């Protein structure tokens, strides 16, 4: 077939990005490690720390969604009730 | 001259073919339907329910 | 560049039905692979349509069927163009197979193009097989008794996938129900072999009635062979119209209007008229165990034919003997499923113990020998030594 | 595997029950039944097989009717004997259920029926 | 096998529903469902045909009301849960004779006759055999057949040996149109009306396939000509060869 | 798939022999006339097909003022069979035109590929 | 994606063949030429001519399977009457 | 090259799910679509061999 | 009646429960109605008809 349109992403040898010059990588291969010592030290000191930074904007609204659908039933439970016939009566029509 | 607007176009073309199909089946109907009864007439139920009103 | 070539989704229409490089010099013969893939499409679709009003069970199955034919709106027509689209549908697909077997079509380097189609030869078998029995006529509750028995003859295994494939102790209602089940799914198995015939096709492109390379000459495939495409649709369209409408119980059986009877046994049990020619060579063989193998290996021998052809010319066009033979083992295939329809009786045992014979020894034999000859042919007749 | 009963199915008759999916040919008996069933010689066969190797609870018969041609389905009350009559190709099994003459090659299946008492199986 | 194993081959009548444009003759369906009612219904069932579809095509939606009400149904329980019976209305479906298949061969020596809503369709030869069939019975058999008890002679029967009797004497209804009744006469009516309870679609559906085959036919034939105009470029296209000189 | 290697080394043989050489060369011009080839304007050596590496190799090594004629043929003949004709009796291949031009550039590449075969896979005197 | 295998076949402007020199083409629009002149003097001088070439590779082989076809019936119409009840009798066992 | 890279059909499957390249930073959350192609997988297997016995 | 079978009763005791029962036979050799006692493949009857 012929080629399609260019794009933002090629293949190994020429991939897209700018040209890199003086960058150096080292590394070690996983059969001269020791087994696993990444599990612990990471569990209690480091997931604190991603707890610590992120918590407050999920429970905030969930603090917000939960006291309002709480007020709403304990509302419904008075309505229906024998002390709360008498307004049940007055916010139907 | 004729072609400039007969099928200049396909706006002009695509609409003729498509207004121009919906009048062919009406017409294309009666006539298959009316060669058929008149070719098989008294054969038909209306014939023979036009021979037994006594 | 044109958005039909930039976007990732008309770039794969205009590489395969618009821009798509083309011999030339192609003729008809070439158009039929494209009605087969309308074929495909003519049977899905009235199938959904009738599937909404029918009912698997064994006593309600036949009976749904002609509540098809006879309450439901415009169902004789979706049954018929269903019933007869099956017969064209098989048709079309042995003079597609015969085309690539006269030019040379199976050779380097199309060998994988022509083995995928084997599959898809065996899946068909196998769909129309089991929608014949979703009728549960008379034909069709006695055809699936004398099929699924032959699975017996297995050694060690074979009272056991018999057993499994009924669901009991004889062809009964777990059967026709799964039959039903089983005939829907395998349909939309041919159209994922269809996808990769068309991909092993596309890196070396067809072939062409001459034989040699079609790299110097060639057209693109809008309003050249879309037109002359069109024209055998039209043709295919008119010819199954006159079935359907003016003779559609014709390629059929008589006894199939009959509900199945586990008690009565029909005077003559024979297939549909595609399923004939194997079912002869099946009766050729007087033992349960090597006709079974051999009814098999009458489909796969077609995929040795790579290797037996010894010429350096590509198709029959130039051969003078090697034609001659081909149209041998045509009249070798109508003759079988000719025998057949016919009873067992005297000369029609020998006659199909001969023809048999002449089935698997033009693989074989007869193309590899005359192939050798037709070689050294050449050569003598021009290098004068 | 079926017990319709053992005083349901008088002498002279027979019920093709729908046991397990066959025609299967029921026969309630009288020691009307060693009489007959082997005064032939057996050796005028396609390759035989003895009384006391067919059965040996002896008064109630049962024999399939799935046939070496393709399925065909024999008699009931008639004949020169008073057997089973093939109308397909051509046979008639006689009162022990064997060859006269055809193209049939062999008789075909007692189904392994046993006894214990107050009811028969079939199967 | 024996021509006797096989039957005698049913001769070609002509039949006015046979041609590509023609259709059932309406007054003899009408003629041959009074031969159903008074000769065949005793011992022969029909039971996938619904009482409206005759309005409109044998009977008047007045007189077929009128036959269906002279059968009993059964309606759903009462109050209590007894069962009940009510007349025929337009839906149900015509009755048979028998009420099981036991019953049915116990009144014909074991012999089962079948049901004839497909008769037609379900037999080789078509209207030809089933009429051949019904004027086929001799008044004494061939010398040397020996017929078993209780069975009659008819060579278009395979075997030859059929247990029905011959049921079609000269005059044995009268019609309301005053057609003269005989035996060949009933015959081609029965086979007649028995051929519409097999194909009722049989007269549009062959209306449908004129248009049908004019309408692909126009098609085919425009699909020529659009073709050999768009591909007369290749075919009329000229090559020529001149060497290039030896330089390159 | 018979290699050129093995058609010669018959055919040589048949050619040489005083007896064998005049019952199936008569055969053999019969032969070709009826293929009809000659009529669209090719010669044999045309028809062979090429879509293996030693068909490559041969074509690449084929003179330049026979390669510019070759494909002139087979684009003329692609033409003549999709009009349905033959050419004029004037333009036709005759039998001394019908030579091997390519026959040549086909056995050396495949003695060289077969040497290579069997230094490949070899095993040592020692 | 990465290159696959190169094959025997590419696409506009570079199909794999030899190279052209010195071969010229003509051509002449099709709304410029008569309507179809080109069905007759085809469908009786060319068509017969087709027809004769080609029509002994089809038709000995259909005449030899046509006549082992009718003696194979004739035979098994002669068994099966009176007159061949006694043939019958001997070819079967 | 390797058979992986030039057979018509292996190369798909070596280009999507063999040397696709892949940002190295990518978490869990990047899994939900290959599960969703699990999940097809079950439904159209287990409803194929109950539709055996449905009516 | 089967599936009580190893799980609260005997087989012996199941044939005498299912027994106290009748069912509807297939019909005699004229077309009359017959009944039958209860088997193990028969289903529990209950006590209205409708
Ligand atoms: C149900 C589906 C229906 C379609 C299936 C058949 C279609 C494929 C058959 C191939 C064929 O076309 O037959 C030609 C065959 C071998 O010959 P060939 O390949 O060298 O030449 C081809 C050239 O392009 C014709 O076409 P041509 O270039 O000569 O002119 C165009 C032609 C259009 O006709 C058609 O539509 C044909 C489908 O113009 C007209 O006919 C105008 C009408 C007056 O010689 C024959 O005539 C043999 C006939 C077929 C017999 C085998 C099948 C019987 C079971
Ligand atoms: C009901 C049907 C569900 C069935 C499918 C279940 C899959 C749901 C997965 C949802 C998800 O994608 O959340 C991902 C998020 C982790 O984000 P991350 O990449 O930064 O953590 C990498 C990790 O530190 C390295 O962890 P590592 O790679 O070392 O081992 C992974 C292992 C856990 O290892 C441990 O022992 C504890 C470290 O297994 C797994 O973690 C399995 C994956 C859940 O998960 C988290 O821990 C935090 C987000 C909580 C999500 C809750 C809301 C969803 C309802
Ligand atoms: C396991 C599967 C096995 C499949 C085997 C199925 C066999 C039945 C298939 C029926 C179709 C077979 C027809 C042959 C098609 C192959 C292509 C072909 O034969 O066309 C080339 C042939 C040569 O004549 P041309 O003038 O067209 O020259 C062009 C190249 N030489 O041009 C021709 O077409 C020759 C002229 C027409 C011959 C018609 C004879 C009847 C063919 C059999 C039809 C069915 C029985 C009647
Ligand atoms: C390759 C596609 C198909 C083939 C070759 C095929 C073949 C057949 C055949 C030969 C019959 C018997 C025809 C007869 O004598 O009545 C049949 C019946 C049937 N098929 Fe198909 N079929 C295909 C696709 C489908 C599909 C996809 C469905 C469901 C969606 C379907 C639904 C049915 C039904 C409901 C019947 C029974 C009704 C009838 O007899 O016409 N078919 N099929
Ligand atoms: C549903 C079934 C099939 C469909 C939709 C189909 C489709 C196609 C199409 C569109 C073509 C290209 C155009 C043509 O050559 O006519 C083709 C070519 C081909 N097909 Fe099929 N095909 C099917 C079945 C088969 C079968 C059963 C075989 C062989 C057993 C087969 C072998 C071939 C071959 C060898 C070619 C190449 C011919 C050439 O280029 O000369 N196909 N197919
Ligand atoms: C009261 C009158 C009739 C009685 C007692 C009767 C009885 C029977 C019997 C016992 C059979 C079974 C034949 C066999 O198994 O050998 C039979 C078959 C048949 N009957 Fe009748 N019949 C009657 C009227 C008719 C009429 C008037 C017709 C035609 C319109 C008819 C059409 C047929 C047909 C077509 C068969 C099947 C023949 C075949 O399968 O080849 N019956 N009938
Ligand atoms: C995306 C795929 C599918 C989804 C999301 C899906 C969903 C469902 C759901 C929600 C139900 C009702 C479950 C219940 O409460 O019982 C159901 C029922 C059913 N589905 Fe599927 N389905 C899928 C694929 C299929 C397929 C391919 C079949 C093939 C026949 C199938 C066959 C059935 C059957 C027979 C039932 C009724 C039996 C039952 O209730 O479980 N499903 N489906
Ligand atoms: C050689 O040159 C060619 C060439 O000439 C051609 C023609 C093609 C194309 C050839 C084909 C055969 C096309 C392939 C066609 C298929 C694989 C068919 C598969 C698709 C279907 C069968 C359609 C399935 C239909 C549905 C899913 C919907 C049907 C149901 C409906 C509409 C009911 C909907 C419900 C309601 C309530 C309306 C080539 O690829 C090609 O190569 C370059
Ligand atoms: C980002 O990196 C990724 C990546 O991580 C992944 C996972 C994938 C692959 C992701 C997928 C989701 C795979 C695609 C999965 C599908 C398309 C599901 C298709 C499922 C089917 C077609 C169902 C097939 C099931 C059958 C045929 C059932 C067989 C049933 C039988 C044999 C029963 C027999 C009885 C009867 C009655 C038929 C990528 O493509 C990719 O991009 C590079
Ligand atoms: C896990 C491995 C796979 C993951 C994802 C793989 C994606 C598949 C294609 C992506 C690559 C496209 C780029 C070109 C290439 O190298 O691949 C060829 C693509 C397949 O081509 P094709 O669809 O057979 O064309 C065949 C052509 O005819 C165009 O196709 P058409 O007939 O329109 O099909 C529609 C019919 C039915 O399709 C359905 C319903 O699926
Ligand atoms: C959208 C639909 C899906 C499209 C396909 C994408 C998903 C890939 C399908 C799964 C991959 C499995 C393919 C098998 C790999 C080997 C193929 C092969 O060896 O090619 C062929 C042989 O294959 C065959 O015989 C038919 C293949 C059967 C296909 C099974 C369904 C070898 O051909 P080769 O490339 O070596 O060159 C020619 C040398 N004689
Ligand atoms: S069927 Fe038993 S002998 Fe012919």
């Amino acid at each position: 077939g012929p080629p399609s349109g260019k794009t933002y992403m090629g293949w190994w040898g020429h991939m897209g990005g700018p040209k890199q010059k003086g960058i150096t990588s080292y590394a070690v291969s996983p059969y001269a490690q020791k087994p696993l010592q990444g599990i612990f030290h990471n569990a209690v000191f480091n997931s604190f720390r991603r707890f610590k930074s992120q918590f407050l904007y999920v429970l905030i609204p969930a603090g917000i969604y939960w006291y309002w659908w709480k007020n709403g039933n304990e509302y419904n439970e008075f309505l229906y009730s024998k002390a709360g016939r008498e307004e049940l009566e007055r916010v139907n029509v | 001259s004729l072609y400039k607007t007969f099928f200049k176009r396909n706006a002009v073309f695509v609409g003729t073919i498509f207004a121009g199909a919906f009048v062919f089946q009406t017409v294309f109907d009666t006539a298959i339907t009316s060669w058929y009864e008149n070719h098989n007439k008294g054969k038909l139920w209306k014939d023979v329910k036009a021979r037994i009103a006594a | 560049m044109a958005f039909r070539k930039s976007n990732v989704y008309l770039s794969l229409v205009n590489s395969y039905i618009i821009d798509s490089p083309q011999p030339s010099s192609i003729n008809y013969w070439w158009n039929m692979g494209s009605l087969l893939g309308l074929c495909l499409v003519i049977q899905i679709v009235t199938g959904i349509f009738m599937a909404m009003h029918y009912s698997s069970n064994i006593e309600l199955a036949f009976s749904s069927v002609e509540h098809i034919m006879r309450d439901v709106h415009n169902g004789y027509i979706l049954r018929y163009l269903h019933a007869n689209g099956a017969s064209f549908f098989f048709m079309v697909m042995f003079m597609h197979m015969a085309k690539g077997l006269y030019y040379g079509s199976y050779r380097s380097p199309r060998v994988t193009l022509w083995n995928v189609g084997v599959i898809i030869f065996i899946l068909t078998i196998a769909t129309a097989f089991l929608g014949y029995c979703c009728v549960y006529g008379q034909m069709s509750h006695w055809g699936a008794t004398v099929i699924t028995n032959l699975f017996s003859a297995i050694p060690f295994v074979g009272n056991d996938i018999v057993s499994w494939l009924w669901g009991g102790f004889s062809v009964s209602n777990p059967t026709i129900q799964r039959f039903f089940a089983l005939h829907y799914l395998v349909p939309f198995i041919i159209a994922a072999m269809v996808i990769m015939h068309l991909m092993a096709l596309h890196i070396h492109g067809s072939s062409n009635p001459l034989g040699i390379t079609g790299n110097l000459d060639r057209i693109p495939m809008h309003s050249y062979f879309i037109f002359k495409d069109l024209v055998t649709v039209f043709l295919f369209m008119l010819i199954l119209a006159l079935f359907v409408f003016y003779s559609p119980n014709t390629l059929g059986h008589p006894d199939n209007y009959i509900p199945g009877n586990p008690l009565v046994t029909p005077a003559s049990i024979v297939p549909e008229w595609y399923l004939l020619p194997f079912y002869a060579i099946l009766r050729s063989i007087p033992d349960k165990l090597l006709g079974v193998i051999t009814m098999f290996a009458a489909i796969l021998v077609l995929l040795v034919l790579p290797f037996t052809d010894r010429s350096v010319v590509r198709g029959n066009t130039f051969k003078v003997l090697s034609k001659f033979f081909f149209f041998i083992f045509v009249f070798n295939f109508v003759l079988l499923g000719q025998i057949g329809a016919c009873h067992v009786e005297v000369p029609y045992v020998l006659m199909g113990q001969i023809a048999t014979f002449i089935y698997f020894a033009y693989f074989l034999i007869i193309v590899p020998v005359i192939s050798t000859i037709e070689n050294v042919l050449f050569y003598i007749g021009r290098v004068n030594k | 595997k079926v017990e319709v009963n053992l005083a349901a199915i008088p002498l002279g008759k027979n019920v093709v029950v729908k046991w397990q999916g066959k025609p299967v040919f029921i026969r309630h008996r009288t020691p009307h039944e060693i009489q007959e069933a082997n005064s032939v010689d057996m050796s005028a066969l396609k390759d035989p097989q003895t009384d006391a190797d067919r059965v040996k609870d002896p008064q109630w018969l049962i024999m399939l009717g799935i046939c070496t041609h393709l399925g065909c389905v024999p008699i009931g009350e008639a004949g020169d004997f008073g057997g089973w009559f093939c109308p397909c190709h051509g046979s008639h099994y006689d009162i022990s259920g064997r060859i006269r003459k055809g193209p049939a090659p062999l008789n075909l299946e007692i189904p392994a029926y046993e006894f214990d008492g107050d009811k028969v199986i079939v199967g | 096998m024996t021509a006797a194993e096989h039957g005698l081959h049913a001769p070609a009548y002509a039949w006015s529903h046979n041609g590509p444009f023609e259709t059932f003759d309406h007054a003899s369906i009408r003629r041959g469902y009074q031969v159903y009612r008074e000769v065949c219904a005793a011992c022969h069932s029909l039971d996938r045909v619904a009482w409206r579809t005759l309005v409109g095509v044998s009977h008047t939606n007045e007189e077929v009301r009128n036959m269906a009400e002279e059968f009993e149904y059964d309606d759903e329980p009462d109050e209590q849960g007894n069962p009940k019976k009510r007349p025929g209305k337009l839906s149900d479906y015509i009755p048979g004779p028998y009420p099981n298949e036991q019953a049915a061969r116990a009144a014909n020596q074991g012999a089962l006759p079948p049901d004839l809503s497909l008769i037609v369709k379900a037999r080789h030869g078509g209207c030809d055999y089933i009429f051949s069939l019904l004027t086929g019975y001799p008044d004494e058999p061939p010398a040397g057949v020996a017929l078993p008890p209780g069975s009659n002679y008819n060579p278009y029967f395979p075997g030859g040996s059929i247990a029905m009797a011959r049921v079609l004497f000269d005059d044995m209804v009268e019609y309301e149109d005053g057609t003269p009744a005989t035996t060949s006469q009933m015959a081609k009516d029965v086979t007649t009306f028995l051929n519409w309870c097999a194909e009722p679609e049989h007269d549009e559906r062959k209306r449908l396939g004129l248009k049908t085959v004019i309408i692909l036919s126009s098609l085919y034939l425009l699909s020529i000509w659009v073709k050999k105009f768009k591909w007369a470029g290749i075919k009329t296209r000229k090559f020529v060869f001149n060497p290039p000189k030896p330089r390159k | 798939p018979q290699s050129f290697t093995s058609i010669a080394r018959i055919g040589d043989y048949i050619l040489k022999s005083p007896v064998l050489s005049k019952l199936c060369v008569p055969v053999a011009n019969q032969f070709i006339n009826l293929a009809g080839y000659k009529k669209l304007g090719l010669k044999f050596d045309d028809l062979i097909a090429e879509e293996n590496p030693i068909m490559q190799t041969a074509l690449r090594r084929l003179p330049e003022d026979e390669s510019y004629a070759r494909a002139y043929r087979i684009i003329r003949a692609h033409q003549t069979e999709l009009t349905h004709h033959l050419l004029p009796r004037n333009e036709w291949i005759k039998a001394q035109e019908d030579v091997p031009y390519l026959l040549p550039y086909i056995l050396e590449a495949e003695a060289a590929a077969k040497e290579k075969d069997e230094l490949d896979n070899i095993e040592v005197s020692k």
